[PDB]
Formats: structure tokens, C-alpha cells, sequence
């Protein structure tokens, strides 16, 4: 609960509250009730909603990409990264490290393509999504062995149903995830730099198990990331410029603020 | 059965490239293609089961490796894609040098080389 | 084996939790973890520094 | 009887003295130790110099004048090839350590300016061209301080670091920076900041020289200004002293 | 057979949900947690950190560190005005990108008291003393010293400690204030004036800087998740 | 009725579940356990035994048993080298297809010690003794044993016990090192030199070979299953 | 008539299981039995073999 | 049971097995130790690295021809450029440490020869 305020009264003593230097950088731990008169309420207010879960415990969109059930692209893959959006990037970026578990779910949508085609009487599209740990055979075609996944996770989900969604622990071969690096992969100082040497966490494909209609049909599948049981460690400055890369912070250089008229304004 | 099984590695041995019947228990023979390198644990031979189904392939060739790129004096090789057949390295100078660019592993001739010579920086 | 514990509730009435997988990471959210420590933060001095004094003295 | 503004710290064979020092910042209230049987990793056995090693080393100097931008210093590569430190970091595959930083000013009374000293875990930093990634020379320097930049970096095909002074080379606030343990040296008030680090990563040891920990960033906020016929040349000088020091992984040395 | 009966709100998904849902690797072994020094619980930890207010960005001075220094000098006058702001952090572009503003802009209700501490960063031979004054609305921006004398002010001399703290309370009919710009939520004006004139001996600059922190206090509380408008994107990245 | 809620999550086949199911024939009566020996609770028994390491894997010698014998013969010179590879169990060709390999190509994190159990199989009247070590990452390979002694290395003395073993500890910063092949997550270099020179009398043999054996220490463990590089299949089978 | 059981979790909070079925055939898989003895593959020799002691003496 | 001319020993990250050895030899029945408070002279805090410095370093090899003199080595000097051993003694102004001496030879049992190995305190020459 938050700290209720104390009645104080006039003063006329060699204590000196307010004044204080700043040089040390410790922060003046001053109430209202030192630099004037004041009453005493009860505060019922609470920080429940500003601890660390409450904050990073909501749903968020980090990608989404589409393909078909005929020509070229058959099925889709992406590389796991949190940084390929901006809203989740700039909120774990408020902390150096971070240890949490994730929810994971996924939305998958379908679209008719317009072509020529007649009689389609199309039936229910029936999609998989597998993931690939680092080191596994990747599938290099649609009617790949590898959708197997036997030791490989895989989720099966037929259109009209609940949105598929998973809990995946805590992995890392570390103590914690690192939103920063500052080293390379190389001892000798070479080769890439960044967070992008710590990443590895392996690539993840969706395919349609059926083609369903003698039509075109292109599907899409969104991935939603929520974060649970959160620990964080060492906060550092939101970011002021716009992202650029994922692989990389780099950045154009912006001002520090928006300006005003003088430095006696009270309007924007 | 049909024709066998292609793959990225290697390529079918003259004549069977021309041939389009194959009887059971027929066999085929492949080599590896520009620049691909044999290797020597894998046998490329391919036999026609029972089922008119060809047995399992695997890839019986590797990408052959270009040669060590050098030092630059006075200049950073960035190398993101290692020294294999078809990768591309990058040449950079320091701060305080002015300097081609990029050079690319390509077949030329029995074996793979680079493309542009080291520049001057 | 069940876990009954208050809700959030207004200032100024219970709930019920059962964990039905066996992993420790299918849980709820720990939403009401509500504490604190500013002292790292603020004031990370070696030497205490009170109010009311002179900080340099 | 006793004052606070004057403060002695004793290291191996060296000793630091102050006259008009501020208080003390101990990292996030964590004062530098050892690793714990039940939180190691590595099996072989450790050495601890812990004399030669845990000593005050003493950088070059840098001039401040009435235009600097600023200087930063990667703790791990500053004192790489300095003392038995580097020659320990050099031989050793794994190390752990905190740092002390002292950073000292000297002027008069009739002198003016503002300076914050900031101790930044893992900065990583940009480059002038969005694509591409900086070199190591000019994130790195030895021996010798890297300068921030008054106005923006040219973006052309180079792999130059952004030193844009109020973006810190982060894209962030320099003044949103002090949630890293901080002191500043107001010329009217205090000559020197002392800052005590502990070990900060997420692994408990980690090889010294592909990765730079913390990275030390001297500011100045107010210009230096003085009138005709006081000194015109004011320097700064950085101290630093590696604290409970440890290497595991003995190998062939590396240059 | 259980008969059950399924209620509106089945096969949804709400974003802030809170259920459990099997794992899709059972039997992990996470990597045992190390003591890691500064550990945030809270967000208020965050916000209660000093942090530089960018008070004079003014045309380009956005575009470098003059942004933060506060230019006082000597002059032959007395009850002029130095600054003067609006108190909306979460609106007002002077605390809108400071740490309190940056958490700010996440939330969507605020309430509690503000701390601006002030350090001169003169000559150590130069003196002063200045009004610091917070005005509660009502009555539009004080215009001069007399008018910005009836609020709540600090007198502050200028001396061995070189920072003074003025502690802005909470003086609003409603229990939370709106952090966007709502006219009824209204906050006040911080203003500060001359008490008397800047005194400098001869052979030292007379023209001497200030500059300015923002604290939130330990009653301060925030209460509604919502999106940072600053943050935005026209595509994926990379 | 008993009013639910059905959560996202609902119809779907997530393979790495553990539910419940009804049984497709009721009240069957299954055949007794009976004592079988040798038993498997854990894969990691399995990785604890030893296996035959083929270090000579060079050119056409992998179709054949030569790939098994390391090739130690007296020479006129001191210090050479005999063989050396890298500390990669799940991606070097020489560990991959080794029990340990196997076993580690269904994982994706391994953490612990490794045991190289050395035996000579040359005559009982030769003689040598060799020089072991192992060199954690951060300078190249040691290209002579000046640069060889310094890492963790055993000296072996061949006599009456024809095996010794070397332990290769676990000197990682990270707890689980990646299978699959990662620069950060390096290993080292493990290489091997003679000490002295094989003394061999008249009528004697002077070339011999050594056979290298290796197993997994108590502290082994994998953390990911994942599906095998190795096996493959191009239509189903018969 | 339920079953109450500690769950995985890191090292450095309880399940609840009920069975439905009457066929034992039906339940879920036996994901926690953690016990091992490597001494039939590992060690399989007849004399007792201490370490510290040569091998063949 | 046991042998005795099975010895293995261990200092730092090296170990060193023989399968025919004789006994050892304790120099003059003393076993190297530290300094101690009463019989120490300098003031200031020694450093003892106790890993790095303590470990077996393998110098060069020499050939034994049927007209071999002999060799002799200063040990200060011989590990004087060799791992951390060197870099400590070279920053250092004062130094102190006991030496282990293991010297092999390999041959079969056609072959003939003896070899005195000694350790001689101040060889001035
Ligand atoms: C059946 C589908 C299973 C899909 C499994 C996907 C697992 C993704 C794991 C991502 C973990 C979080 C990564 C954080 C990266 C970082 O910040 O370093």
C-alpha cells in the first residue's frame, strides 16, 4: 500500500531537509511535509499494476507471415527473434537481463485468391505449425520427411476452431536472457557483432497438411508472445530514436525533445 | 520406375541421363556436379525396388573450399558466410586509409578460386 | 489439494487455484508479488546520509 | 574531531588520498566478492593474485576544454596490456572481477563546469551506416580515450561508430543515463567521483577480451569556463583497481 | 458424461488472460537462478530516480546538451522570471521523454507528489538567491513576483550545498490525474524568479548555469496499462 | 448443466501432451513381466560406456577398420605431433558417430566432463611415453608442445597398464554447451605429442598404433530432444 | 480418491491427478522416474575392480 | 594389492605417471613450505599464484649418442621465459620456491646405460 502522508507544523530549527547535494548522486528522500504545513490522510492507493508481471504480462504480436496451398511458396518459416517488432522490443529493452517464461499463441487466417477456376467447393483446411530446435533437419520441401516430428514439437489445428497456444519454459544455456551485448563471437575481437551472437533459437514452419480446394488459397499465421513468471535485473533508458535493424541497435541520431516557443512557455 | 531422384550435390552419370525405362533391380550411377566434391564414405548408386520405388539418396557430395582469403594490409576481411563454394567475402580499410570491394568463390577451371584480386588501401 | 487465497479487491472475497499439469511453467502469473526495495537505486552510498543534516559537512 | 570530505582508499601496494570528495557510490548496494561453490560452474581451480592484480592503475590524461564532447573507456580492454592484470587476462580463457573507478578533476575557485561520470553495463553501440556494424578500433580503444562527437556522424559505406553526444551512442537519453550508479564533479564542490562496481553478467565468468562488461562515460553537462589570465589547461584523470579478481582455464598465451 | 453448459466468452482470446495451458517441452531442466545485483520488483523504483530535465529546448538547443543548462546571469534589475512550465508530465514535452515521463507514457491514470532538485553550477566565488514557485490553477500563469509570491514557494540561497529540493504536492480534487492533456484534470505552473541579483566578484564569469532533476515521491502511483505513442513502425525490421 | 468456459487452447493436437484417454479394448489381461537382464532406466547409462574413436578418418580409410588405429612409429626427431581435434562431441565427424555422438544428436544442450581412455597396442617390448592435453578456447590450436604443455595435459608411460585416461574437465562459462556447431559456445583443441621417442629393441616391430576409447563422466547431462541430422528417407519403406 | 504430487521446477508447487478410466492402460505416461544403475553396462566385470589399485597386479 | 614402482603425481592441471620408478628423493629430508611470520625480512604482502606458477613445464629434449658428455640446466633461468613462472619473476623484484626435478629416459631391455641425476646448490663455474 502506498505511504500515507504525516500532519506537520511551523518550523523554526537548524535542520535543513531541502538543502542537499546531488554531487553524491544519491536521491533526497524529502515529503511533502519538510518544506511546509501539512495534514494527515490515510493513502489507500496501491503500485499493483507497475510491478515488473503486471507490466510484461500481456499478449503481443512479434510476427506474422502468409503462404499458399499451390505454386511456390507452400509453407512458411521464420527465425525466432523478439526483436522484430517495435511495442515488445521497447518494453523488455527497459532491462539489461531478463528470466521469464512464455505463452505462446498463435492466429491462422484464410483468404480466397482470385482466379478463374470454376466449381470450387472447397473443404476444411487443416494446418501445421513444427518447430525446429537448432541442429535439426530443416524441411527443404513441402512433402519433406522431416514433418514427421517425432523427437520435434508440432501443433495441428483445423480452421474454425480455438486459437493453438503452448507454454515453453525458461530456455537458455545462460543464467538469464540478455537484451545487450556488447562483445563479438570471435576471442579475437572479429566477425559479427551484438546481441545477434547470443541468438539461437532455432527456426519455426507452418504448412497446409491438405490443399482443401481446386482453388487458390492463401493462408496467414500470426505468433502472439506472453510473458510469464518474470525476473529482471539492471533497468537502463527507454529508447528515444526509432529502430532500425533487428540484427543491430543502430539508429539515426534524433533531438532529446520537442521544442516550444521560450523557455517561459506554459503551452506546447 | 521413373527417374531417379534428383539432387542438389551430385547429377546422373552419362548414359542414364538419356534413358527413360528401368526394370526392377535396375541400378544407376551419379557424379558430382561443378564444383562438388565425392565423398568417399557415401557410394552414389541408386537401385529400382520391387515396389517401382528408387532406394534412399542422400547428398554424395560436399561444396569444395575456397582458399584462405589472406591478410589486407591495412585492411578488415569480413568473411559472414565462411570460405565455402559460392560465399563472399568483404574488404575494408581503417580509419585513416582509402582503398575491390567484395570478392566472390567461383569455379574456375578443375577447381573454385576468388573472383577480385586483394585491393591496395 | 487446493490453494485459497484473497482477491483484489477495492479499499474503503477469496478464490480457488488447482494446477492440473505437471511442469511448473504451465501456471497462472504471479500477479500479486507486491514488494519493494528503492534502496538500491535511490541512495546506493557507502556512508549513510540523514535528512535533516548537511550531506557535506 | 572529523570531516567527510576527506577519504582514503588503500589497495595492494597503492593508496588514493581526497580533500573535497562526495560520498561514496557502492554499485547497486553489492560490494565486490568471490564465487560461491553453489554458483560455479567451472571445475578446475582458480588463482587469485589478489596483490598485483587488485591495484590502482592510472591511465593517460585527457585535456577539457571549452568544446568537449565527452570520453568513454571499456574497463576490460582499458587495462589489457597494463600490469600483471593483462598478462593474467592474457594466459586465463575465463576471469571475474569488479572495478573501482576513481575519475579526479583539479581546478581553482574562479573555474566553472559539470561533469558526470557513469559507469554503463553492457553499452552496446551503433554505426554511422544503418547497415553494417561498427569496427573494433573505433569501439575499442587502448591505451587511450575515445571521444564523442558534437554534431551527427556521416553515413557513407564505412563502419564508423554514431558519436552523437546527446544520443550517447545508444540512441538513448544522456540524462535518462543515471540509472547506472553515477557521480558528477561540480568544479564549486567536489574534485574527484568515486564509483565501487561489482561483477555484472549473466554468466558467472566470462572471457576477458570478446567481451567488454561495463563501460566507463565522463560528460561534461556545463561547459568549462574561466576568465582571462586563469589556467587554461584542465585535465582529467582516470584511476581504476580491479577488485576480488579470479581466472579459471590456463592456455597458451593470447595476443 | 459430466453435463456441463458453455457460457458466453468460449474460444476467445483476450490478450490479458491469465489461464494454464500445457507445455510443450515437459520435463525441462531450467538453468538454476545466481544472485544478479539490482534486481527491479517495481516500476516506482524506477521512477524515483533523479533524472536531467531537457527545461530549455528551445529552437535547435534540442539538438545538443544546451538543452539542459538553465543560463542565469548578473543584470541591473531584480524580480525577473528564469523559467517557467506547465506541471503535466506525462503531456508537457519538457518531462514527456524523462524516466517519469517515459513510465508515464505507459500508464494511463497518475497521482502523488513530484521532487525537483536544482544544483548551481557556478564559479565556487558566485552567489545567488532565487524563488522557487508552484502555482495551483485557478489563475492563469503568474506574470511577476508579487503574483508567484502567494503560491507555494522555497527560497533558496546559494551556498556549500548546492542543491535545493522543492517538493510538488498533491493539490488535486481528484484522486488520479489524466496523463494525457484533459483540461479538467488541470495541474498548475512552476515558475522561478530572482530574489535578488547574482553577485560576482572581479576576474570570474558572471554568466553561470543551473541545471534540474525530476523525482516521483513515495506516494506516487500509476493505474492503466496502455501503449507508448512515441514508439511506431511502418514495417517488420530486417 | 454446469456452466464452464472453454480457454484458447481447445481441440488442437500438440504432440507433447499427457492426457488422458479411453482405452479401445476394455479389461484386457496383459502377459506378466518376467526378468530380463540388462535393463535401461536412463540414456545417459548408455553414454557412460566406451566406444572406439575413428580419429584416422582421412580420405578412404573410413571404409575400414584403419580408420580406428592412430599410427605412433619411432622417428629421428623429439616433439612431433600426433594427432589433435576439437572438443565437439555432437558436430566433429570424429565424435558425431561415437555411442556419446549418437546420443547427443537427439539433444540440443550437453554439459560435463569428458574421459579419452588411450590403450597401445603395439609389442610388449616397446616402449614410449606421450603427452596428452587439452586447451581451452581463446588462442588457436597449439602448433608445438612448448604451446601444448601449458593447457591440462597427463603424461603417459607405457609398461605393465597399456590404457591411460585423460579428463576433460568442464571449463565452460556457459552451463550447457550448444550440440549443433557455435562460436560463442567453443570448446577447444585436445592433441597429443611425443614426450620421448618409442624405444624398440632388434628383431622388433618399430610401428605401432594406439586406439582411443571415450565415455561420459557422472556429471554428464542433455537438455532439448530434437530429431536426428543423420536419418533420412525419400517415400515410405517396402 | 486423488493424488497429490510435487511438480518440475528449477532448482537455486504441487499437481492434483485423478483417473477417470478403469483400465490402468489409460492413464497419463510416467514422466518422473528418476533412478538409474549403470553398473550392469558400465563395471559388468566379476572381481571388483578399486580405482586407485593397478588394474592387473 | 600394490606395486611401488607405480608413482603418479599431481601439481596444478598436470599430472606425471611412471610405470618403473624408483623411490623419491625428499632433498635434504625437507619438504618445501612457505615463509613464515618469524623468519620473514620484507614487508610488504607477498602474492602467491599457486595454480599458474605451480605446474609441470616440459622443457626441450636431448639426444644420448653413444659419446655424450653430459647437460646441465639453471632452473631460475630455464623457466625464466616460460608461462606465468616467467612473467611473475620478472615484475617481481623478490622471489622464493622449492623445485621438483623429473627427468625420463625410454628405452627397451637390449639397450645399455646409466645416468646421474643431480642437483647441485650454488655450481659456481
Ligand atoms: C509447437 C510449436 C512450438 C514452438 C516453440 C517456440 C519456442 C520459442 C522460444 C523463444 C524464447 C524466447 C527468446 C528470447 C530471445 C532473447 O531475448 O534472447
Amino acid at each position: 500500500r502506498v505511504a500515507d502522508t504525516v500532519g506537520t507544523g511551523p518550523t523554526n530549527s537548524e535542520a535543513i531537509p531541502a538543502l542537499t547535494a546531488a554531487e553524491t548522486g544519491h536521491t533526497s528522500q524529502v515529503v511533502p511535509g519538510d518544506t511546509m504545513q501539512t495534514r494527515h490522510v490515510k493513502n489507500y492507493h496501491s503500485r499493483s499494476e507497475s510491478t515488473v508481471e503486471n507490466f510484461l504480462c500481456r499478449s503481443a504480436c512479434v510476427y506474422f507471415t502468409e503462404y499458399k496451398n499451390s505454386g511456390s511458396k507452400r509453407y512458411a518459416e521464420w527465425v525466432v527473434t523478439t526483436r522484430q517488432a517495435a511495442q515488445l522490443r521497447r518494453k523488455l529493452e527497459f532491462f539489461t537481463y531478463i528470466r521469464f517464461d512464455l505463452e505462446l499463441t498463435f492466429v491462422i487466417t484464410s483468404t480466397q485468391q482470385p482466379s478463374t477456376t470454376q466449381n470450387q467447393d472447397a473443404q476444411i483446411l487443416t494446418h501445421q505449425i513444427m518447430y525446429v530446435p537448432p541442429g535439426g533437419p530443416v524441411p527443404d520441401k513441402v512433402d519433406s520427411y522431416v514433418w514427421q516430428t517425432s523427437t520435434n514439437p508440432s501443433v495441428f489445428w483445423t480452421e474454425g476452431n480455438a486459437p493453438p497456444r503452448m507454454s515453453i519454459p525458461f530456455l537458455s544455456i545462460g543464467n538469464a536472457y540478455s537484451n545487450f551485448y556488447d562483445g563479438w563471437s570471435e576471442f579475437s575481437r572479429n566477425g559479427v557483432y551484438g546481441i545477434n551472437t547470443l541468438n539461437n533459437m532455432g527456426t519455426l514452419y507452418a504448412r497446409h497438411v491438405n490443399t482443401g480446394s481446386t482453388g487458390p488459397i492463401k493462408s496467414t499465421i500470426r505468433i502472439y508472445f506472453k510473458p510469464k513468471h518474470v525476473k529482471a535485473w539492471i533497468p537502463r533508458p527507454p529508447r528515444l530514436c526509432q529502430y532500425e535493424k533487428a540484427k543491430n541497435v543502430n539508429f539515426q541520431p534524433s533531438g532529446v525533445t520537442t521544442t516550444r516557443q521560450s523557455i517561459t512557455t506554459m503551452t506546447n | 520406375c521413373e527417374v531417379p531422384t534428383r539432387l542438389n550435390s551430385a547429377s546422373l552419370k552419362q548414359p542414364y541421363i538419356t534413358q527413360n525405362y528401368f526394370p526392377v533391380g535396375t541400378v544407376v550411377e551419379y557424379e558430382c556436379r561443378p564444383g562438388y566434391r565425392r565423398e568417399p564414405s557415401l557410394s552414389p548408386k541408386l537401385t529400382c525396388l520391387q515396389n517401382l520405388k528408387w532406394s534412399t539418396a542422400v547428398e554424395f557430395c560436399k561444396k569444395k573450399s575456397c582458399p584462405n582469403p589472406g591478410e589486407i594490409r591495412n585492411g578488415q576481411i569480413d568473411v559472414p558466410g565462411g570460405i565455402l563454394f559460392g560465399a563472399t567475402i568483404s574488404f575494408s580499410c581503417n580509419t585513416g586509409y582509402k582503398l575491390s570491394t567484395s570478392s566472390f568463390c567461383l569455379i574456375s577451371g578443375s577447381s573454385v578460386q576468388w573472383s577480385d584480386p586483394l585491393p591496395e588501401c | 489439494g487446493a490453494q485459497v487465497s484473497t482477491q483484489k479487491t477495492g479499499a474503503h472475497i477469496h478464490y480457488t487455484n488447482i494446477n492440473y499439469y505437471k511442469d511448473a511453467a504451465s501456471n497462472s502469473a504471479t500477479r500479486q508479488d507486491f514488494a519493494q526495495d528503492p534502496g538500491k537505486f535511490t541512495e546506493p552510498v557507502k556512508d549513510i546520509m540523514i535528512k535533516s543534516l548537511p550531506a557535506l559537512n | 574531531g572529523y570531516s567527510d570530505r576527506v577519504r582514503s582508499i588503500t589497495l595492494g601496494n597503492s593508496t588514493i588520498t581526497t580533500q573535497e570528495c562526495a560520498n561514496v557510490v557502492v554499485g547497486y548496494g553489492v560490494w565486490p566478492d568471490y564465487l560461491k561453490d553453489s554458483e560455479a560452474t567451472a571445475e578446475d581451480q582458480p588463482t587469485q593474485p589478489d596483490v598485483a592484480t587488485c591495484r590502482f592503475y592510472t591511465l593517460d590524461s585527457v585535456q577539457w576544454q571549452k568544446t568537449s564532447p565527452g570520453w568513454w573507456w571499456k574497463l576490460p580492454d582499458a587495462l589489457s596490456n597494463l600490469g600483471l592484470f593483462g598478462q593474467n587476462m592474457q594466459y586465463h580463457y575465463l576471469g571475474r572481477t569488479g572495478y573501482t573507478i576513481h575519475v579526479q578533476c583539479n581546478a581553482s575557485k574562479f573555474h566553472q563546469g559539470c561533469l558526470l561520470v557513469v559507469c554503463v553495463p553492457e553499452a552496446e553501440m551503433g554505426c554511422a551506416t544503418l547497415d553494417n556494424t561498427p569496427s573494433s578500433a573505433e569501439l575499442l580503444g587502448g591505451d587511450a580515450a575515445k571521444e564523442f562527437a558534437g554534431e551527427p556522424i556521416a553515413s557513407g559505406s564505412n563502419k564508423l561508430v554514431q558519436r552523437v553526444v546527446y544520443n550517447a551512442g545508444m540512441g538513448i537519453g544522456v540524462g535518462n543515463l543515471t540509472i547506472f550508479p553515477h557521480q558528477w564533479i561540480n568544479l564549486r564542490t567536489n574534485n574527484s567521483a568515486t564509483i565501487v562496481m561489482p561483477y555484472t553478467n549473466s554468466v558467472p565468468m566470462d572471457n576477458m577480451f570478446r567481451h567488454n562488461n561495463i563501460t566507463l562515460m565522463v560528460i561534461p553537462f556545463v561547459p568549462l569556463d574561466y576568465c582571462p589570465g586563469s589556467t587554461t589547461y584542465v585535465p582529467i584523470t582516470v584511476t581504476i583497481a580491479p577488485m576480488c579478481a579470479e581466472y579459471n582455464g590456463l592456455r597458451l598465451a593470447s595476443h | 458424461g459430466l453435463p456441463t453448459m458453455n457460457t458466453p466468452g468460449s474460444c476467445q482470446f483476450l490478450t490479458s488472460d491469465d489461464f494454464q495451458s500445457p507445455s510443450a517441452m515437459p520435463q525441462y531442466d531450467v538453468t538454476p537462478e545466481m544472485k544478479i545485483p539490482g534486481e527491479v520488483k517495481n516500476l516506482m523504483e524506477i521512477a524515483e530516480v533523479d533524472s536531467v530535465v531537457p527545461v530549455q529546448n528551445v529552437g535547435e538547443k534540442v539538438n545538443s546538451m544546451e538543452a539542459y543548462q538553465i543560463p542565469v546571469r548578473s543584470n541591473e534589475g531584480s524580480g525577473t522570471q528564469v523559467f517557467g512550465f506547465p506541471l503535466q508530465p506525462g503531456y508537457s514535452s519538457v518531462f514527456s521523454r524523462t524516466l517519469l515521463g517515459e513510465i508515464l507514457n505507459y500508464y494511463t491514470h497518475w497521482s502523488g507528489s513530484i521532487k525537483l532538485t536544482f544544483m548551481f553550477c557556478g564559479s565556487a566565488m558566485a552567489t545567488g538567491k532565487f524563488l522557487l514557485a508552484y502555482s495551483p490553477p485557478g489563475a492563469g500563469a503568474p506574470t511577476k513576483r508579487v503574483d508567484a509570491m502567494l503560491g507555494t514557494h522555497v527560497v533558496w540561497d546559494v551556498g556549500l550545498q548546492s542543491s535545493c529540493v522543492l517538493c510538488i504536492p498533491w493539490i488535486s480534487q481528484t484522486h488520479y490525474r489524466y496523463v494525457a492533456s484533459d483540461e479538467y484534470t488541470a495541474g498548475g505552473f512552476i515558475t522561478c524568479w530572482y530574489q535578488t541579483n547574482i553577485v560576482v566578484p572581479a576576474d570570474a564569469q558572471s554568466s553561470c548555469y543551473i541545471m534540474c532533476f525530476v523525482s516521483a515521491c513515495n506516494d506516487f502511483s500509476v493505474r492503466l496499462l496502455k501503449d507508448t505513442p512515441f514508439i511506431s513502425q511502418n514495417s517488420f525490421f530486417q
